[PDB]
């Protein structure tokens, strides 16, 4: 089987402004096979209510998914997305950087 | 609107 | 301009965990409009765009029967392909199929598609002529012979040239206020010191629709493809898209760099510079 490791981006729906309701997104793409675990974390802790798009794929057959949750960014609160896939020896944790 | 007819591989 | 409609289908076997999972979605251009998931509590095709909601109960019944029927044919095909590839019942395997049509600004068919993949690699594809097949391996050649006998290519031609283009035309009109109104990107350029001698310039494009965009950095009017970090275009989750491009530049040489943005929603392509 040819396997393809996920690309991961973590970002907000809107420009992040502290104290204001927004959506935190984790977009995983370019991967194969389709089985994937994705969590959104707030200060290391798993966020409870996380939604996701239905499985789809690109021209080259590789899969993509968007995971998302309503959130309110503050100054001190840290956010990240944790991704596990058969291609990874350990889960990848990508931090949210409001300028990325 | 989707295509109705289907064929096995 | 030009438009597209696509249906995407994925089945994944899961030995020892029950029947394969089937997920299918439909798009008009970059707008998701329908979805079906065989693992939903009570599976039906469901709307995902407001302009499709007006379709009547007969529409949803037909769409749901097609999805269920497709799920069944993919379950049968997964079992058949284990025989074609001499594979055991131990592993998870994947069937993918995509079909649909591209049309020009006049709503005429430019190209039809029908193509399949097994375990993430090309299986069989309908050629652009809509009358012949590209089969990727000896298993897909068996399928090709079956499909030639049954005149599958001729039937796909009739679907893609007719139903596909016409329903696309219908959806475009019904959804015109959102489907046919391109949202230009909101753009800005940011500056980020790395050291005393260099800095990152990042060109941002936000809230744009459709997804197709070109974001390029130039130095002294010349494209900097090699030195440009460019992220994959990403969904904002509100049906619009986001992208950025960054270059690392010497301190004080920032005015040499221009970011060039092309998108159909812009009256004119943009040239942006960092404003201190």
């Amino acid at each position: 089987m040819i396997q393809r490791t996920p690309k991961i981006q973590v970002y907000s729906r809107h420009p992040a402004e502290n104290g204001k309701s927004n959506f935190l997104n984790c977009y995983v793409s370019g991967f194969h096979p389709s089985d994937i675990e994705v969590d959104l974390l707030k200060n290391g802790e798993r966020i409870e209510k996380v939604e996701h798009s239905d499985l789809s794929f690109s021209k080259d057959w590789s899969f993509y998914l968007l995971y998302y949750t309503e959130f309110t960014p503050t100054e001190k609160d840290e956010y990240a997305c944790r991704v596990n896939h058969v291609t990874l020896s350990q889960p990848k944790i990508v931090k949210w950087d409001r300028d990325m | 609107s989707r295509r109705w007819r289907r064929w096995n591989r | 301009g030009s438009h597209s409609m696509r249906y995407f289908h994925t089945s994944v076997s899961r030995p020892g965990r029950g029947e394969p999972r089937f997920i299918t979605v439909g798009y008009v251009d970059d707008t998701l409009f329908v979805r079906f998931d065989s693992d939903a509590a009570s599976p039906r095709e469901e709307p995902r765009a407001p302009w499709i909601e007006q379709e009547g109960p007969e529409y949803w019944d037909r769409e749901t029967q097609i999805c269920k029927a497709k799920a069944q044919t993919d379950r049968e095909d997964l079992r058949t392909l284990l025989r074609y590839y001499n594979q055991s019942e131990a592993g998870s395997h994947t069937l993918q199929n995509m079909y649909g049509c591209d049309v020009g600004p006049d709503g005429r068919l430019l190209r039809g598609y029908h193509q399949d993949a097994y375990d993430g690699k090309d299986y069989i594809a309908l050629n652009e002529d809509l009358s012949s097949w590209t089969a990727a391996d000896t298993a897909a050649q068996i399928t090709q012979r079956k499909w030639e006998a049954a005149r599958v290519a001729e039937q796909l031609r009739a679907y893609l040239e007719g139903e596909c283009v016409e329903w696309l035309r219908r959806y475009l009109e019904n959804g015109k206020e959102t489907l046919q109104r391109a949202d230009p990107p909101k753009t800005h350029v940011t500056h980020h010191p790395i050291s005393d001698h260099e800095a990152t310039l990042r060109c941002w494009a936000l809230g744009f629709y459709p997804a197709e965009i070109t974001l390029t950095w130039q130095r002294d009017g010349e494209d900097q493809t090699q030195d440009t970090e460019l992220v994959e275009t990403r969904p904002a989750g509100d049906r619009t898209f986001q992208k950025w491009a960054a270059v690392v530049v010497p301190s004080g040489e920032e005015q040499r760099y221009t970011c060039h943005v092309q998108h159909e929603g812009l009256p004119k392509p943009l040239t942006l510079r960092w404003e201190p």
